[PDB]
């Protein structure tokens, strides 16, 4: 099966520099024209840059040219883009794709998963774990809302589960939202049964891979 | 604004394999198509819904070069309405195709003693290629009632079979590299036009 | 250089309707426009090429048309993994550029959101910093206003607002709310209200609580 | 240990139905296409049909197509051919077979189907006992006659399997009364007549004889 | 359906000998053409598929050439235990289609029967039959005459012939003969004789008994 997979990625400094590899299998990689295009959280697609097969020809972005350059070696099936002077607005999933003919005619048939590179003077830093009780004033017997607040990582990203997996229903883990310290903050809630406070214990599992860190917190009901 | 870059195409240094054949738009430009045919080195030279000598007299739209090498007896399947290999699994035109087939032999080039294996085709595939459908994989083709995962085997075959060019094979087993132009007829602004083509 | 202009940039339909998204280029662009498909958290996927070529593989009520300028995509009777968002792209000439998407959301009845308030935790509180927490579960359509009041006070600029997907189940939409303070600015204030209007509310709905209960 | 083990076979009247199973065990049965083959008595292999892993797509022969149907059951791991409207042609071994990407590589044993409208008649079972007429140097042969069954087949053991080496079971041959007969001798060291006894068993399942006779000098 | 058919229909050939079987098919089947084995009392044996590429196990000896409708089966040194019948069989496209065979045996050095006779038991006797049984052990080539004689009066349509298989190791042949009567018409004669004739044998050997043993 064709296959395309990126790495590279990560956090780097503004002005920093970030090399993108992009491995190819699966097919003849020296008579595909290849290209990178990139996706900045929750906006759209933007494509950044493109080769031809042997290398003879590129084409930028004008957001990129200058600072960004494409370039492949056959040998080894990769796709490189070397990235210079890098900013903010240069975060972003970056995603490794193949022409379906060449550079001059034709979509982008094959993608890889993309790789996320974040440009931030933040450093590296596991999530402070809070709960979010469950109001002693809930409904007699109908249903509660509790949660955690997953506060203060960076970068992207985290993952929570509910009881290692096994509560599933009513969860809801939001986007995370950039707050002004430059780190990331976000919620995740379940519904519960009003009745099953007492009875069921509810434990929120977080996982911070950058920082490895995994922290586990039981949200219990109030005094 | 230009001169059509017909050498970039035809005395191109390296030809893809038919089965990924390589296609170069041709736009924004002035094609003399006759110092191609009048310079005629080409064993093959047939055009589709347009003639020959009207080509300098016209402007087109949508103009592509796609080039590979194949076999001498595989030319005759680069056209429309055929059926084989090569047009069923590699190259596909169009019943409606516009265009010129341009194809040469290139023994001279292509063939190396001991055999050329650089050259490629697709000998199965699950159905026809659309016209102008391009195809690069090379998952196992499972020919039988068991799936092959990846493995070959009895009735599991590799999709690509090499060519083997040597240089004393008889003239239909000889390389030829082939340019297929396809064109468009003036319906829009026009991207390509003859030196005496009327928009 | 190219602008394109995608529009609308959200629609709301149900299975078995018509789509139509459309797609304006600021020049002549032949046939040299793509369409894709992408779903949240994976790859785009080819769904047409050349304004009118369907991608093998893709299903037949997936069609493309329109040349030079003007372009739609037509999702004849849309099945429920069609629900997505939806990108052109131009091909040539260089510099590409695509639309800015359409996302296709699935309607359903509108549906009042369960509203609840959330206080810092004291291990917070114990940092130094307090997060207010509002949720707005299980609601539709998307447009909903939280507006805080602290001491009857309305705020801004210090509150921030995330919201999930429709969900795979029942087609809503949960909204958070947080407001965030220093613990001392916390501490200075009693009353803590976060203030819903929905169409599905006749009246705005607050949920507060008093610093200290 | 990849193993087919086929079953459903024996007499059967024309006109009426079969459905042979093949049982398959040792490997992931649903992964696999499966073939049926059969030969006629004393004939060439013929390829008979086939089945895709998951039971999707299905091929057979020219002179079985609308008479046979190939099916198979992937949780039961069973391959099954179903044959109406029996006819003479259709007497034969049938072998189903696994297609891998090795090949054909492993196959069932063979069940045989006979159309018959006549009764099974199972067989007597006669000594032939060695004497100085069945010596020569330091050998001498005896054996067992199979006589006058039907239908095929018969299977002859010496010594429930103890004696293996020396030992011809011959062919079943036809006779006029259109029943079938064999013989089964063994040469054994002519000392050892004195000191072991040999007994040879006999099986036609058709009939569900089973009849074991020791053979003594004389 | 692609007929394929097969030449020889039989052959033999001594050990170490270079043997090759030919198989045309048709139509045209490019290089779709698997070779088999059987030997009597076996099931099938795969040994060639796509015309000359060998299945595990098999031995060198084994060899496969052709393509397009003409397929060789080549042994290089033929061994006793190669004794058999070879199939080819396309499998360009369905129905699958086997060739008719070829029966391949060994020829060997002459080898004469031992000639045993056995006369009818006391239980067939009480059932009212005798059979008396002539066996030639372990000789070739296969063609071997035997012949019935009570009171020197040649038999014929009450006796029955089955010969083994050509044997694995030694490449000879085995050969059972029964003579039928009926009790009644048994105890009318007193010798009973079995003569066979075979090119291992300066003339032919005669083994019999008197019915009073
Ligand atoms: C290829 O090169 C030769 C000179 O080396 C030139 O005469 C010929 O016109 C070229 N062909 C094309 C198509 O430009
Ligand atoms: C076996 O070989 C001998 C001589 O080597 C020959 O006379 C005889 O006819 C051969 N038999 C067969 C069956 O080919």
């Amino acid at each position: 099966e064709v296959q395309l997979l990126e790495s590279g990625g990560g956090l780097v400094q503004p002005g920093g520099s970030l090399r993108l590899s992009c491995a190819a299998s699966g097919f003849r990689f020296d008579y595909e024209d290849m290209g990178w295009v990139r996706q900045a959280p929750g906006k759209g697609l933007e494509w950044v840059s493109s080769i031809d097969s042997h290398g003879a020809s590129t084409y930028y972005a004008d957001s990129v040219k200058g600072r960004f350059t494409i370039s492949r070696d056959n040998s080894k099936n990769t796709l490189y883009l070397q990235m210079n002077s890098l900013r903010a607005e240069d975060t972003a999933v970056y995603y490794c794709a193949k022409y379906s003919h060449s550079v001059s005619y034709g979509p982008f048939d094959y993608w890889g998963q993309g790789t996320l590179v974040t440009v931030s003077s933040a450093s590296t830093k596991g999530p402070s774990v809070f709960p979010l009780a469950p109001s002693s004033k809930s409904t007699s017997g109908g249903t509660a809302a509790l949660g955690c607040l997953v506060k203060d990582y960076f970068p992207e990203p985290v993952t929570v589960s509910w009881n290692s997996g096994a509560l599933t229903s009513g969860v809801h883990t939001f986007p995370a939202v950039l707050q002004s310290s430059g780190l990331y903050s976000l919620s995740s809630v379940v519904t519960v049964p009003s009745s099953s406070l007492g009875t069921q214990t509810y434990i929120c599992n977080v996982n911070h891979k950058p920082s490895n860190t995994k922290v586990d917190k039981k949200v219990e009901p109030k005094s | 604004t230009n001169l059509c870059p017909f050498g970039e195409v035809f005395n191109a240094t390296r030809f893809a394999s038919v089965y990924a054949w390589n296609r170069k738009r041709i736009s924004n430009c002035v094609a003399d198509y006759s110092v191609l045919y009048n310079s005629a080195s080409f064993s093959t030279f047939k055009c589709y819904g347009v003639s020959p000598t009207k080509l300098n007299d016209l402007c087109f739209t949508n103009v592509y070069a796609d080039s590979f090498v194949i076999r001498g007896d595989e030319v005759r399947q680069i056209a429309p309405g055929q059926t084989g290999k090569i047009a069923d699994y590699n190259y596909k035109l169009p019943d409606d195709f516009t265009g010129c087939v341009i194809a040469w032999n290139s023994n001279n080039l292509d063939s190396k003693v001991g055999g050329n294996y650089n050259y490629l085709y697709r000998l199965f595939r699950k159905s026809n290629l659309k016209p102008f459908e391009r195809d690069i994989s090379t998952e196992i083709y499972q020919a039988g009632s068991t799936p092959c995962n990846g493995v070959e085997g009895f009735n599991c075959y590799f999709p690509l079979q090499s060519y083997g060019f040597q240089p004393t094979n008889g003239v239909g087993y000889q390389p030829y590299r082939v340019v297929v132009l396809s064109f468009e007829l003036l319906h829009a602004p026009a991207t390509v036009c003859g030196p005496k083509g009327s928009h | 250089d190219i602008q394109m202009t995608q529009s609308p940039s959200s629609l709301s339909a149900s299975v078995g309707d018509r789509v139509t998204i459309t797609c304006r280029a600021s020049q002549y662009i032949y046939d040299d426009l793509n369409w894709y498909q992408q779903k949240p958290g994976k790859a785009p996927k080819l769904l047409i090429y050349s304004a009118s070529s369907l991608q093998s593989g893709v299903p037949s009520r997936f069609s493309g048309s329109g040349s030079g300028t003007d372009f739609t995509l037509t999702i004849s009777s849309l099945q429920p993994e069609d629900f997505a968002t939806y990108y052109c792209q131009q091909a040539w000439p260089y510099p590409l550029t695509f639309g800015q998407g359409t996302k296709v959301e699935i309607k359903r009845t509108v549906a009042a959101p369960s509203v609840f308030i959330f206080p810092p935790s004291d291990e917070q509180l114990k940092s130094g910093t307090a997060s207010v927490v509002c949720l707005l579960n299980n609601f539709y359509p998307r447009e909903a206003k939280v507006q805080w009041k602290v001491d009857n006070a309305l705020q801004s600029g210090n509150s921030q607002e995330s919201v999930t997907e429709q969900d795979s189940k029942d087609s809503t939409y949960s909204l958070s709310s947080t407001l965030t303070l220093s613990k001392a600015d916390y501490e200075k204030h009693k009353v803590y209200a976060c203030e819903v209007t929905h169409q599905g509310l006749s009246s705005p709905v607050t949920k507060s609580f008093n610093r200290g209960e």
